[PDB]
């Protein structure tokens, strides 16, 4: 993963049992983006008709 | 001098032995088997779902 700054301390309640907070200077240097790869294909059949 | 339609059975065996031939050989060149290693590559074919109303 990477390695970010952190303080330990309640703030409004938006950390409540276990939830993180996440400031947009996190989003904004695009460090937890993540790219995925799918795949799809296609066959040709010899039905009937 | 009785009525006839030889030329009739003739055109309809032709029309039979032409189609069987182009089907026959669709059927030989299609179904193929593959020899001493298997099929070299897989279907893979999958089917999601969509929203479909019932009015």
């Amino acid at each position: 993963g990477q390695n970010m700054r952190v303080a330990f301390m309640p703030w409004n309640g938006y950390n409540f049992e276990d939830s993180i907070l996440v400031s947009e200077r996190v989003v904004q240097e695009d460090r937890f983006t993540t790219i995925h790869i799918q795949e799809l294909a296609c066959v040709s059949r010899d039905t009937k008709l | 001098n009785p009525i006839d339609l030889t030329v009739l059975a003739e055109y309809h065996k032709q029309i039979e032995s032409n189609l069987q031939r182009i089907e026959r050989k669709n059927q030989r060149t299609w179904y193929s088997k593959p020899g001493e290693r298997g099929i070299t590559c897989s279907g893979r074919q999958k089917i999601k779902g969509k929203s479909i109303p019932l009015i």
